RNA sequence: GUGGGAGAGGGUGGUGGAAUUCCCGGAGUAGCGGUGAAAUGCGCAGAUACCGGGAGGAACGCCGAUGGCGAAGGCAGCCACCUGGUCCACCCGUGACGCUGAGGCGCGAAAGCGUGGGGAGCAAACCGGAUUAGAUACCCGGGUAGUCCACGCCCUAAACGAUGCGCGCUAGGUCUCUGGGUCUCCUGGGGGCCGAAGCUAACGCGUUAAGCGCGCCGCCUGGGGAGUACGGCCGCAAGGC
């Protein structure tokens, strides 16, 4: 109900899923979506398409919150990480900055066998 | 796009306090720069490392930054 | 003794009473620790690359000294005690290795 | 460390003539000094093995020079052991 | 001896940021996670994704290498202290003081043991989930020892260059780390590649010899039985020689 109209949009892109959170210029989240937010269930969730529908959903949601001009934060890697920024530009929100924030460690935690 | 030594004067390689020169050795992100691109020598680059690390620990230099466009 | 450089960054939001107090205290450290001062540079407000104690900035000091080998480590402990002091970095002096010379 | 004239005072004390840097007596004294430092270092820091090696080695050299004195001039070897506190 | 140098050689205190877990808070809804596809699992006691604050442990991105140091095992943030080894220059001091080394003594990855701490992530055993003919297996979700620290044991390995140490001697070429020089280059000292002569069963080795020679130590003598059995010695035990 806030009429926010400018703000942050995050793409957290996994190998398994893509989630997109919209937020206000100090960072508190307006709305969000994901692949399972829409119908898609399993593997289907991490497709690029699903990334795109997620982008679009969250955008439509925030546009109804009042959004237009939106600076982007990418975290993650994987199918339609890119396709979600592609559907974000395509939204009818103005993509202002695009910025890749993916956290990397300066190397302290051991990972899962899966991961070395 | 030739190297960074190629554009610069005598500058202390041990000056941890001199940011203006040192920044010019790092990535668009925070990452200290490869030799291929800083054009130093082994001993040179190896010193540029320890200095940069020193200055970082001192707050006048980035440990990491955010990557722009993409 | 040996040739050292004491590095002090402290709270940029200081006024007079506060700051020249931290500084009389630093002077009183070096005095008490067997530390002669060669030369001093106070650079003050500088824009840090990252927040140190929630602060977007910092207050810079450089004190070049000569003092005992054994005590330098103790020197920097009793210097870091300061609440208001954000970082102490001490170094041994090295001649100035040049580059592109 | 061992500073310079820290070492000098030892070479002066131990040379057979003015100007002798490298005699046996001197070599051994310098050894004894360096040894002794090291042994004090490793009283503390007993967890420092890589230096201890250097101590065995140190000691070894000193002893080989000693056996050479006793061999060659048993007199100066008494002399040296006296001054030094050794063997 | 003097004067220089390079280095993740060791020990000890300190300190820095990235990330993971957790707790506290804000905002926000219906999922997240996971796979070949799934399920177990967490989520309406509000997860996930997001912003802020705190706690704790562990390891140090880029630099980083075909790099460096060490006798080996091994050693990587930064800082300081305490130290070992080593290289070059000068040609100054000693005057064969050398090499090797049965035994002895010391070091010795990981796992393992004792006592006491610590415990974020990971993770034998274990508990569950799918796969499959079937599961203890590969894939998935939990998880204890352990991993980390101190101190004391343990002494093993593809502990590997599967190549014992020292010295002299036998074309070069190219790449490189690090000294020196009067610096297209010369001259030490390391790491590599190719290649004279030579060696080699070949493969390959080749001034970093697997070539030509001397010294000394270690070891071998068909495949099994067997690194077993017995015996001794060490070990708290596991077990080791
Ligand atoms: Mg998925
Ligand atoms: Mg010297
Ligand atoms: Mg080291
Ligand atoms: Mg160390
Ligand atoms: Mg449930
Ligand atoms: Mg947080
Ligand atoms: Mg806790
Ligand atoms: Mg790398
Ligand atoms: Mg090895
Ligand atoms: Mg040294
Ligand atoms: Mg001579
Ligand atoms: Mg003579
Ligand atoms: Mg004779
Ligand atoms: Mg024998
Ligand atoms: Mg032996
Ligand atoms: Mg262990
Ligand atoms: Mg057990
Ligand atoms: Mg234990
Ligand atoms: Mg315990
Ligand atoms: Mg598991
Ligand atoms: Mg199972
Ligand atoms: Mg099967
Ligand atoms: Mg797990
Ligand atoms: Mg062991
Ligand atoms: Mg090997
Ligand atoms: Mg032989
Ligand atoms: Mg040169
Ligand atoms: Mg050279
Ligand atoms: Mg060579
Ligand atoms: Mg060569
Ligand atoms: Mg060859
Ligand atoms: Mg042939
Ligand atoms: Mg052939
Ligand atoms: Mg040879
Ligand atoms: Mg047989
Ligand atoms: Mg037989
Ligand atoms: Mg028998
Ligand atoms: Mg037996
Ligand atoms: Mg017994
Ligand atoms: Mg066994
Ligand atoms: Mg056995």
């Amino acid at each position: 109900k806030r009429q926010v109209a400018s703000g942050r949009a995050y793409i957290h892109a996994s190998y398994n899923n893509t989630i997109v959170t919209i937020t206000d210029p100090d960072g508190n989240p307006i709305t969000w979506s994901s692949g399972g937010v829409i119908g898609y269930k399993g593997s289907r969730k991490g497709t690029p398409y699903a990334a795109q529908l997620a982008a679009l959903d969250a955008a439509k949601k925030a546009m109804a919150y009042g959004m237009q001009s939106v600076d982007v934060i990418v975290r993650g890697t994987g199918a339609g990480r890119e396709q979600a920024i592609r559907a974000l530009q395509a939204s009818g929100l103005q993509v202002k900055s695009i910025v890749d924030d993916t956290p990397v460690p300066h190397n302290g935690c051991r990972p899962k066998k899966k991961f070395r | 796009k030739a190297k960074v030594k190629a554009t610069l004067g005598e500058f202390d390689l041990r000056d941890y306090r001199n940011v203006e020169v040192l920044k010019r050795f790092l990535s668009e992100t925070g990452k200290i720069l490869p030799r291929r691109r800083t054009g130093l020598s082994a001993k040179e680059q190896r010193i540029l490392a320890k200095t940069i690390k020193r200055a970082r620990i001192l707050g006048l230099l980035p440990f990491t930054e955010k990557l722009v466009r993409k | 003794m040996r040739r050292y450089e004491v590095n002090i960054v402290l709270n940029p939001n200081l006024d007079q009473s506060q700051l020249a107090l931290e500084k009389e205290i630093i002077q009183r450290a070096l005095e008490n620790y067997g530390a002669r001062v060669e030369k001093v540079e106070e650079l003050g407000l500088r824009r840090l690359a990252y927040p140190i104690a929630k602060d977007p900035q910092g207050y810079f000091l450089w004190y070049q000294v000569e003092m005992p080998e054994d005590r330098v480590n103790d020197l920097a402990r009793e210097l870091r005690i300061r609440d208001n002091v954000r970082r102490v970095m001490v170094v041994k002096s090295q001649e100035p290795f040049l580059a592109n010379a | 460390p061992i500073t310079k004239e820290e070492k000098q005072k030892v070479i002066q004390e131990f040379a057979r003539f003015p100007g002798d840097t490298g005699s046996t007596e001197v070599q051994v004294a310098l050894l004894t000094l360096r040894i002794n430092r090291l042994s004090e270092h490793l009283k503390v820091h007993k967890k420092d093995h890589h230096s201890h090696r250097g101590l065995l080695m140190m000691v070894g050299q000193r002893r080989r020079l000693l056996r050479y004195l006793q061999r060659e001039d048993p007199e100066r070897y008494r002399a040296l052991i006296e001054k030094l506190g050794i063997r």
